[PDB]
Order: structure tokens, then C-alpha cells, then sequence
């Protein structure tokens, strides 16, 4: 479970570095 | 390859844009990837406790 | 910003192509931040029932 938090937690990240190019 | 003046630095600069909104799906990908590890993951445990 | 007829409005079509796809991929990052919040939350609860 904490390990399901984990890929939530890097998914996140990367939606901002996709908004973080829009830019 | 160039010949002036219907836009010259304008090409460019779309140019430009189309590889940062290049790079910025390659991150939403991967993101939908995390997620879906996540909840492939999280699938498995919702079946350790039935 | 443009020269004619050696596509004026060719270019500047695509230059709005880039425009949606932009907010394109911007509506569809806010759907993965949905699906993930709404994800978190359905974890927290499967461990509630843990």
C-alpha cells in the first residue's frame, strides 16, 4: 500500500513536468 | 533551405513548441504508466483480501 | 507575421493546430490528476478495510 502511494506520488510528478513544458 | 520573407524566425519557433508538447506527453505517458502500475498493484491486493 | 500567397494561411492554420493540442494535453493531464487523487483515495480506503 505504500508502495501503491509510491506510483500515485511519481504519476503525479509527472503530469507537472508536462504542464510544467505548457509552457 | 531557407528563402525569405514568408516567415523565417516563425517556423522556428513552432518548431520549438512542437518538441516541448513532444517531450510534455512523453511525461503524461509515463505518468498514466505509474498509475497503472499503481493500480495494477493495487488490483492485487484488493485480491488478497477477498 | 505572414507572407502571400506562399501560404499565408496555411501556416497560420497550423499554428493554431498547435494551439488546441496544447490545451488538448492540458485538459488530459487534469483528467490523469483526477483518476489520481480519485485512485489515492480508493487506496486509503482499501486500507481502511484492511
Amino acid at each position: 500500500i505504500s508502495q501503491v502511494n509510491e506510483k500515485i506520488n511519481q504519476s503525479l510528478a509527472f503530469i507537472r513536468k508536462s504542464d510544467e513544458l505548457l509552457g | 533551405a531557407i528563402a525569405s520573407g514568408v516567415a523565417v524566425s516563425k517556423v522556428l519557433h513552432l518548431e520549438g513548441e512542437v518538441n516541448k508538447i513532444k517531450s510534455a506527453l512523453l511525461s503524461t505517458n509515463k505518468a498514466v504508466v505509474s498509475l497503472s502500475n499503481g493500480v495494477s498493484v493495487l488490483t492485487s491486493k484488493v485480491l488478497d483480501l477477498k
